[PDB]
């Protein structure tokens, strides 16, 4: 033929047949060790999630959302995905004492629900109403953004003591059990409005920590709404929302450790 | 366009003196008018040699860029630009990844070019030697007047005078002389000094006394000529033409990297487009459809691997350069081992090239003397009061002299005014009884008769340095024949006796022995005159025979050649155990030449030539069955009137092959003929008339002390120490770097395979991509270049000179049983142990291996910056991406760790490890510099924005630890069946 | 620990990294001396 034999071609085959099919029986065992010495409950690392990233519903383009309101499709591509999060927050989805739970009307502390075993069965998720996001169709004028802050399993979010000066000074500081969330853009040509839990711009605590998907399904993280009412049109306004904690850090890299990178144009 | 060269001239020595002037428009006596010479100068044009059309370099250069590696290379840069400009115009993208990339993969060419352009180097300015035999100056008779003129200005027709000591101008008619002799060495390879008068002494120009050539020189007496050719048309200007002219061609070594090329490229291109449809087919962008081949293009061709070979090649010539034997075209350094055949020149190449007293017969018996340059040999005698005797007459009756400030160097390699019998006598007698001078102050000579033309003898009178004698002593040496005719006694053993026909019949049969030896023999005699009938005031008169010359004493007999070098038999021999054909190609006669092919082993002992049957059956030559005969002696008269097609049957019909009396171009007909037949030949030589047949040779070599300076311009190769033992060792070390290439290649296309899997299964999986294009260039370009590089120390796994040469049709450097080892094998084990650590890194962050199938598109959206992993956990783009930059970093690492033991494995294509042990310390220094190297890429601050390189945890350097052992153990198990069984299974499928 | 185990969190990449270039360091120093063992 090209090379050899038939003889030949045929004991190629059953030489190659069976070398790479110990190879994948090999690999596979590797594998299996591999899975052996991890847990069903907690990943080896999380050295590399650790900072929390705050990421929201508006799908942008390019860290933007530029729209005019003078159009009806000009934003319904926006609405899909902030559709898409609120849709998994009803009220319907949380239904009984299992496995969700009513917890505080206003930010509280933590709540160990032991420790990552399954020696207990779901541990039980705080409920999260969508109705404690006021104001939110959608904002088909001056957008009403939904921020998040990223799940970490075992992760307590701790807020800053007033010890010394803050940005937002000591207004409304729930020091003892909210995460604040102080969107900004100088260049102050808008009007921030935040909606969340008990009324606060924050992350409540009683939310914390996150069990994993393993021992918590069902599971909901907190919502904080931010509504953009600005009296400007027209013009690329690049607005930054920043969470601040002890367990809190950002890059000049990663623009979505701990913060936003909203570019919003109401062009119309 | 050089068939016309590399025929025998025809001439005009056969015309008289006045007719070869009607001929050329020419006076005898009164010379050429300064008007008819103007006028011929601008009819003919000038006396010189114009220099071949060469290529320019900038050509050179550039012809490199375009082959097979750098073409795909060169498509790869470009697509890298393609896919840069795409998205400058799309979507403003403000990274450098296909600009930098499209930059450095356009070094990588350039680079590259480089170290081909080093290899293929041509260092060639053979038509430059012959212009510098062409004197700056002539002497010309023009009105009747002789002037000096510039010898370009010098025309066919003209009256031009030579003496001793200058330079043939341009070939002459002799049409007068005076003891003119000349040196034609440039013609036959031979410096002693021929005759030349105006009389024709035979029908073959070269050979007649009548004619003097352009590129010899006049030794003594003066001449007369008319010039016949001028320029490009003398007989060795056509040499110069035919030698300069020569296409060079390809070596074999070349021939086998572009094989390979052709074979790599083909794998390239046909993974390249099949997966490029592949893709699109998957309904993959175009967008993206080239950067995947970018990374494809990158994965298959072996960026570092010509640029190896270079380095390798380079290394082995400098061990040679160490050993006294310089490489001037690099791979010339491999020619040597896959040589078949070897067309010799005998005289300077074989031989020292220096009479020297080869037998001495005396006391009714054949003596040996030691012909070696540094005397390796013994003794024949010293006791023998005939010795003396015979020793006192080859120091008397000798007017040779070393030259003044020899002190210093070894008797027989001192330079000595005199004939070449003369000065082989001197360094005789110099070496085995101390200083002649001594004995020729001791014994004062009176008078002498230089040897004559009609007398065939050379006679001396000397005051005998006895002092109870203080008498004249006659001595005198000639012909062996002639000398016999003037003796009456002999002396034997001391006391002298009666020459009775039965010491008569022993001198014949000695005499004959030694001539049948190719040797140049000379009697010897003396005679004690009586005292009373010659007083201590007597004078002897040289011109009239005062003295008897007849009734002598006849002493003894001495012979001489021109002998082989001390290393060349057993060179020749070892030559020929590799299975290399050794042929004798030769300017000088017969005779001599057949008797140094006895001599050096060309002719081995009891082989005849069809002349050898004939005579010792005394039947007639027709007689004899040619195919009876293995040895062939053909003299270049009868070459001429033979086809190439008979040339060719006398190639093929006999094992034993000396050609004498061969003109140069002769001599590239033969070596032309022997490659015509398939064979690797080299050419060994030292002089000009070597020149065509050392260029036409796909390996040249040149002698370095002896070897004239046009012959050391044609090769390839010169001995710088005239050892011609070399030529073994640069057919074992060219075996070697042969086998060695093989290992380097398989080791170096190995790490192919993990990098060309990862793209595949980021196409069919949609996982994160495992491996990076940049990546993949810090292997080729960085970790394996040291490693690869240091297989060419490897020693021989068995007795490279024990097997016969390559065959160049079938025995390839990069053959299938390579591709399926290094790619189908080992290359495979380094794929899945470079996945494995890629699955550990994930998976230890929170990403098992079954989420990770058909997640590329929420992986690489930058807008995503929440990505769930298989424990709940969400993930921004930045970090994840840390994370797969991480997983390239030890897919890096792993391919390194895996490359430990391929480099170990490829060590040896036979033998275990365990036998061929771990004695190479480049190697073991390979294998710490490639850790270092990428240690120091991963864990330098600042690496992780240049090459995208992260810190890897300790334990992620062992995940293909396991990998790296079954490789080693896989590699052993199967040598171990190879050498268990030599039958041929696992022989014939992976025996690199 | 319970809310305070910001360890879990954390890596010594800068340890590492002085770890890491000591042990090249070193890696390259030997090669040099099996290497110069004759030039
Ligand atoms: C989650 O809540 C949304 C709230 O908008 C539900 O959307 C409803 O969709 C139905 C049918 O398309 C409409 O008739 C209603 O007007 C919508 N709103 C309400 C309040 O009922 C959505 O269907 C819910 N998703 C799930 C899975 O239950
Ligand atoms: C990534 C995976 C799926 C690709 C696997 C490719 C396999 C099938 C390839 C890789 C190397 C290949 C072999 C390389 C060498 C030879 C020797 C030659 O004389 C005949 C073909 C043969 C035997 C090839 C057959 C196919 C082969 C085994
Ligand atoms: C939000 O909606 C409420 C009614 O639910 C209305 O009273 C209020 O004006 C809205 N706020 C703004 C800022 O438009
Ligand atoms: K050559
Ligand atoms: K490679
Ligand atoms: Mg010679
Ligand atoms: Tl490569």
């Amino acid at each position: 033929f090209l090379g050899r034999t038939g003889s030949s071609w045929f004991k190629i085959f059953l030489f190659y047949l069976i070398f790479y099919g110990c190879l994948a029986g090999i690999f596979i065992g590797t594998i299996q060790v591999l899975l052996l010495t991890l847990s069903d409950f907690e990943p080896k690392y999380q050295d590399r999630v650790a900072p929390p990233g705050l990421s929201h519903a508006p799908y942008a383009i390019k860290t933007e959302i530029s729209f005019s309101i003078s159009n009806p499709k000009s934003y319904e591509s926006f609405v899909k995905s902030m559709h898409k999060l609120m849709d998994l927050y009803n009220e319907s989805s949380q239904a009984g004492n299992s496995p969700f739970e009513d917890c505080s009307d206003t930010p509280a502390d933590y709540i160990k629900r032991g420790d990552l075993d399954d020696s207990q069965g779901q541990k039980k998720a705080c409920r999260f109403s969508r109705m404690w996001l006021k104001n939110c169709g959608y904002a088909e004028g001056k957008p009403c953004v939904v921020a998040k802050l990223n799940r970490i399993i075992g992760f307590y979010p701790k807020p800053l003591k007033n010890t010394t000066d803050l940005p937002e000074e000591l207004q409304a500081n729930y020091n003892q059990y909210v995460l604040p969330l102080r969107c900004a853009a100088r260049e102050k040509i808008g009007s921030i409005e935040y909606f969340g839990l008990g009324g606060y711009a924050g992350f409540p605590l009683q939310y914390y920590p996150y069990y994993g998907k393993r021992l918590q399904k069902k599971y909901l993280q907190p919502l904080l709404a931010i509504q953009f009412t600005n009296l400007t049109q027209n013009m690329e306004l690049r607005i930054e929302c920043k969470v601040y904690g002890e367990n809190i850090d950002y890059s000049e890299k990663d623009r979505f450790r701990g913060r936003f990178e909203v570019k919003i144009e109401v062009k119309s | 366009l050089d068939e016309l060269k590399k025929e025998v001239s025809m001439d005009d020595h056969k015309l008289s003196l006045d007719e070869l002037h009607n001929k050329y428009g020419t006076d005898l006596t009164r010379g050429l008018t300064n008007a008819r010479a103007k006028e011929i100068l601008a009819r003919d044009g000038p006396n010189s040699l114009t220099p071949p059309p060469t290529t320019p370099e900038w050509i050179k250069f550039c012809r490199q860029l375009f082959g097979g590696f750098s073409i795909l290379l060169w498509i790869g840069a470009i697509l890298c630009f393609l896919a840069y400009g795409i998205q400058a115009a799309t979507e403003d993208e403000p990274a450098n990844d296909n600009l930098y990339l499209g930059v450095v993969l356009s070094t990588v060419v350039i680079v590259t070019g480089c170290f081909s352009y080093y290899q293929e180097a041509k260092s060639s300015r053979i038509m430059d030697s012959f212009k510098n035999m062409v004197p700056q100056q002539a002497l010309v008779i023009r009105d009747g007047e002789k002037s000096t003129i510039n010898a370009e200005f010098v025309v066919a027709g003209d009256l031009v005078e030579v003496k001793g000591g200058d330079r043939i101008p341009a070939d002459l008619r002799i049409i007068s002389a005076h003891g003119c002799k000349v040196d034609n060495s440039s013609l036959t390879g031979e410096s002693e000094p021929q005759t030349r008068s105006p009389e024709f002494s035979s029908e073959n120009p070269l050979e007649t006394r009548n004619i003097a050539f352009f590129s010899t020189n006049c030794v003594e007496g003066t001449a007369r000529g008319v010039v016949v050719y001028t320029g490009d048309r003398t007989v060795m200007g056509r040499i110069a033409t035919l030698a300069s002219g020569l296409e060079v061609g390809r070596t074999p070594i070349a021939i086998e990297i572009e094989h390979f090329i052709h074979i790599i490229t083909g794998v390239a291109v046909f993974l390249g487009v099949s997966f490029f449809i592949l893709s699109l087919i998957l309904g993959y962008s175009w967008l993206e459809a080239v950067i995947f081949l970018i990374g494809i293009i990158v994965a298959n061709v072996p960026e570092g691997l010509l640029a190896t070979v270079t380095v390798c090649l380079t290394l082995t010539a400098k061990r040679m350069a160490r050993k006294n034997c310089l490489v001037k075209n690099l791979e010339a350094v491999e020619t040597l081992g896959s040589t078949s055949t070897i067309c010799s020149d005998k005289t300077g190449t074989l031989t020292q090239n220096r009479m020297t007293v080869a037998h001495m017969w005396f006391d009714n018996q054949i003596h040996e003397a030691d012909t070696t340059e540094n005397q390796s040999g013994a003794a024949f005698d010293k006791t023998s009061a005939t010795w003396s005797a015979l020793s006192r007459i080859a120091a008397l009756c000798n007017r040779a002299v070393f030259q003044a400030g020899q002190d210093n160097v070894p008797i027989l390699k001192r330079s000595v005014a005199g004939d070449a019998s003369e000065s082989a006598l001197l360094k005789c007698i110099e070496l085995c009884c101390g200083s002649v001078q001594g004995m020729r102050d001791r014994n004062p000579k009176i008078v002498e008769i230089p040897f004559n033309s009609t007398n065939k003898y050379q006679l001396s009178i000397h005051e005998n340095e006895k002092s109870s004698e203080s008498r004249y002593l006659l001595v005198m040496k000639g012909a062996p024949e002639r000398i016999l005719d003037r003796c009456s006694t002999i002396l034997l053993n001391g006391a002298e006796e009666p020459l009775k026909e039965d010491m008569k019949e022993a001198f014949q049969n000695a005499y004959l022995e030694l001539g049948g030896l190719g040797e140049r023999v000379l009697g010897f005699c003396h005679f004690a005159l009586p005292e009373d009938k010659y007083n201590e005031g007597y004078p002897f008169d040289a011109d009239e025979p005062n003295f008897p010359t007849t009734d002598l004493c006849f002493v003894g007999l001495m012979a001489m050649i021109d002998p082989p070098r001390a290393a060349v038999p057993d060179a020749v021999g070892k030559c020929r155990s590799a299975g290399i054909k050794v042929i004798m190609v030769t300017g000088d006669h017969p005779i001599t030449a057949k008797a140094i092919a006895k001599g050096v082993g060309i002719i081995s002992e009891g082989n005849e030539t069809i002349e050898d049957i004939a005579a010792r059956l005394n039947i007639p030559i027709g007689q004899v069955n040619p195919r009876d005969a293995k040895a062939c002696v053909v003299h270049g008269s009868d070459l001429k009137d033979l086809s190439t097609e008979v040339l060719d049957d006398i190639l093929h019909y006999h094992t034993e092959i000396v050609f004498a009396r061969t003109s140069p171009q002769q001599k590239l007909i033969i070596v032309e003929g022997c490659q015509r037949q398939g064979a690797i030949v080299a050419v060994t030589g030292d002089g000009v008339n070597d020149s065509p047949a050392l260029k036409k040779a796909d390996i040249g070599v040149a002698m370095g002390i002896s070897g004239s300076d046009v012959s050391k311009q044609a090769a390839d190769m010169i001995l710088l120490d005239d050892n011609f033992a070399s030529i073994v060792t640069g057919v074992e070390e060219g075996r070697l770097i042969f086998d060695n290439l093989k290992k380097s290649i398989a080791y170096t296309l190995t790490s192919n395979i993990p990098e060309i899997t990862p793209f595949l299964v980021f196409i069919i999986g949609n996982v994160p991509l495992p491996l990076g294009t940049v990546t993949i260039l810090c292997i080729d370009l960085g970790t394996d270049m040291v490693p690869a590089i240091s297989l060419a120390y490897e020693q021989a796994e068995s007795d490279i000179m024990k097997r016969q040469p390559r065959n160049p049709k079938t025995d390839k450097l990069v053959n299938e049983r390579l591709i399926s080892m290094a790619y189908g094998q080992i290359g495979m084990i380094q794929a899945l142990g470079g996945f494995f650590s890629y699955f550990v890194i994930l998976a230890e962050n929170g990403f098992l291996p079954m989420d990770l199938i058909g997640k590329r598109v929420r992986w690489d959206d930058r807008w995503i910056s929440d990505v769930e992993d298989s424990f709940g956990q969400q993930w921004t783009y930045e970090q994840r991406k840390i994370v797969e930059f991480t997983c390239h970093t030890s897919f890096f690492i792993s391919i390194v760790v895996v490359q430990w033991a391929d480099l170990i494995i490829c060590k040896t294509r036979r033998n275990s490890i365990f036998q061929q042990g771990m004695k190479n310390k480049i190697l073991i220094f390979g294998l710490f510099e490639e850790t270092a190297l990428a240690a120091f890429l991963s864990y330098c601050p600042g690496t992780d924005v240049a090459l995208r390189m992260y810190p890897l945890k300790p334990s992620w350097w062992f995940c293909a630890f396991p990998y790296s052992l079954i490789i080693f153990l896989y590699d052993e198990m199967r040598r171990f069946i190879i050498r268990r069984s030599p039958g041929g299974w696992v022989e014939q499928e992976t025996y690199y | 620990e319970g809310p305070d185990n910001d360890e879990r969190f954390t890596y010594d990449y800068y340890r590492l990294r002085v770890v890491g270039l000591i042990v090249a360091a070193v890696l390259c120093v030997i090669g040099i001396i099996i290497l110069l063992a004759g030039k």
